[PDB]
RNA sequence: GUAAACGAUGUCGACUUGGAGGUUGUGCCCUUGAGGCGUGGCUUCCGGAGCUAACGCGUUAAGUCGACCGCCUGGGGAGUACGGCCGCAAGGUUAAAACUCAAAUGAAUUGACGGGGGCCCGCACAAGCGGUGGAGCAUGUGGUUUAAUUCGAUGCAACGCG
């Protein structure tokens, strides 16, 4: 992997996430931000939202509550 | 060494029994001495012992302490 | 299996490790653990804390037999000599009599050289 | 240090609030003797923190401080010429001092807007357990737990 | 057939104040009770006179004497070469010279030093704050250059110095 700028110190603004997928609610609580340099592994059983959380952080699954945030210069 | 000691409640009290052979003998038999270093060590150890009486001999000073 | 009632603990300490073995009263080993295998490779497996960890790691994984009384036998003087009986008693065991067996020759075979 | 001792340096308490912890906070985060420039920063931060929290003094500072103050930390205590770190039990007086330094460093990082806003965001994150300041506490806890062998 | 085979002190004998002990015999006695009173053999430590360069030795002398034996004559060359004797061998024992230097050597004294010890101190380490080392420019210094790049200071304690 090459070298990026890695500027933004607040990686994202996370608050009252309430990720649901529409029909139901998947996740509502959340954890510590990614705080550049942190390395986190998501444990958990199957059908528990490990992929909903990844897509929510990626920005392809708008939370029903809203305002999931993402820093200005994140690649 | 072997102790039952039912009378205390989780009190080791095996210090007295462990202070018989384990501390000294095994530490001694870990390496070979020389057959002539033991005699020198014993002579020096017992020459230092008689210095205890020489230290005792030094009390008879006022020393203003 | 077989629900053994009263067992024997072997605490083989040394200047480099501390192996704890739980067996029956006849000498058939039930389960063993070691400070080095507890994830303490190096100089850190000589500390009494590693021996404490190994004692609990051996008390666990042998509940298949449900032992209530343990006769501890201590061998190989080292850092993990008195710090392991408390770790065993902090696991739900009856430490009845703490035997201390340790090989002592009566001036037997010649020891190795003295280091420098 | 070698022989002598010190009582303490008495500090004038906070002007607006009847406390000295905030005055020491101002002292920690000022620079070049610009106390009148640090005062506006700290008071603006505590202004914009209360509106987001729901309380003025306790929830503004203490709840964000007790989630970042350390408990144990590592110090070099070699015996035989090695370099391994020996964890030690930190003292209650130094806990707040360490916590405030960590919070101010986290707020000096996180460059978005004026410092009066950076500190406010960093303190809300501290109060929720969401900042770099609490990450430092968790890291030092990890180090102490890993070196818990020596005691 | 050699060792730091060493109390680095040949064997034998006589004489010359004391103290604290260890181990092994014996007579007397209030073993009348884990005791006292004397006398021999061996042995450990400290110490008087005396002796000694000093360190130290000091009734088990390195003190005062007698008998007999062994050995020494500046440091290297050298316990080496040659020769003889012994040895299965490795080697052992006896044992020089030419040449070369004006010194080698012992004990103790004052310092200095120790990756020897003990006790204290110093913004010495630790706990912190702010910097230099990177870029622009100022100043000094070495280098290189030039007709001259005037002379001096050049570890700490020269280099915004005369
Ligand atoms: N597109 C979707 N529409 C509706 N429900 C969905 C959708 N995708 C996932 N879900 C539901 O959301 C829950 C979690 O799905 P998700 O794919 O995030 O699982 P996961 O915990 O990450 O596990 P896995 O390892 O299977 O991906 C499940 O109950 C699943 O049925
Ligand atoms: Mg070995
Ligand atoms: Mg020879
Ligand atoms: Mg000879
Ligand atoms: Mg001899
Ligand atoms: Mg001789
Ligand atoms: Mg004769
Ligand atoms: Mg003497
Ligand atoms: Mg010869
Ligand atoms: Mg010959
Ligand atoms: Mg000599
Ligand atoms: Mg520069
Ligand atoms: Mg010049
Ligand atoms: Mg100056
Ligand atoms: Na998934």
């Amino acid at each position: 992997f090459r070298a990026p700028e890695s500027l933004p110190n607040p990686l994202l603004k996370m608050e009252k996430v309430s990720a649901g997928y529409g029909d139901r609610i998947i996740l509502d609580s959340i954890k510590l931000n990614l705080v550049p340099g942190s390395r986190i592994g998501l444990l958990g059983r199957n059908g528990a939202g490990k992929s909903t959380l990844i897509k929510l952080l990626a920005g392809e699954l708008a939370p029903v509550s809203g305002e999931i945030g993402l820093a200005k210069g994140i690649k | 060494i072997k102790v039952r000691e039912n009378e205390p409640f989780d009190v080791a009290l095996r210090r007295f029994k462990r202070s018989c052979e384990k501390a000294g003998v095994l530490a001694e038999v870990r390496r070979r001495e020389f057959y002539e270093k033991p005699t020198t060590e014993r002579k020096r150890a017992k020459a230092s012992a008689v210095k205890r009486h020489a230290k005792k001999l030094a009390r008879e000073n006022a020393r203003r302490t | 299996r077989k629900q053994v009632s009263d067992g024997v603990a072997h605490i083989h300490a040394s200047f480099n490790n501390t192996i704890v073995t739980i067996t029956d009263r006849q000498g058939n080993a039930l389960g063993w653990a070691t400070a080095g295998g507890s994830g303490f490779r190096g100089s850190r497996k000589s500390t009494p804390f590693a021996a404490q960890v190994a004692a609990e790691r051996c008390a666990d994984a042998v509940k298949e037999y449900g032992i209530k009384n343990l006769e501890v036998m201590v061998k190989g003087p080292g850092p993990g000599r008195e710090s392991t009986i408390r770790a065993l008693n902090a696991a739900g065991f009856r430490i009845t009599n703490i035997t201390d067996v340790t090989p002592i020759p009566h001036n037997g075979c010649r020891p190795p050289k003295k280091r420098r | 240090p070698r022989r002598r001792v010190i009582g303490q340096r008495k500090i004038l308490p906070d002007p607006k609030f009847g406390s000295e912890l905030l005055a020491k906070f101002v002292n920690i985060l000022m620079v070049d003797g610009k106390k009148s420039t640090a005062e506006s920063i700290v008071y603006s931060a505590l202004e914009t923190l209360a509106q987001r929290s729901g309380k003025s003094e306790l929830e503004a500072f203490e709840v964000a401080l007790e989630n970042v103050r350390p408990t144990v930390e590592v110090k070099s205590r070699r015996v035989g010429g090695s370099t391994y770190q020996v964890p030690v039990e930190v003292r209650p007086v130094r806990r707040n001092a360490l916590a405030m330094r960590w919070i101010v460093e986290a707020a000096r990082k996180r460059g978005d807007k004026s410092m009066a806003l950076r500190l406010a965001n960093e303190l809300s994150d501290a109060a929720e357990n969401k900042g770099t300041a609490v990450k430092k506490r968790e890291d030092v806890h990890r180090m102490a737990e890993a070196n818990k062998a020596f005691a």
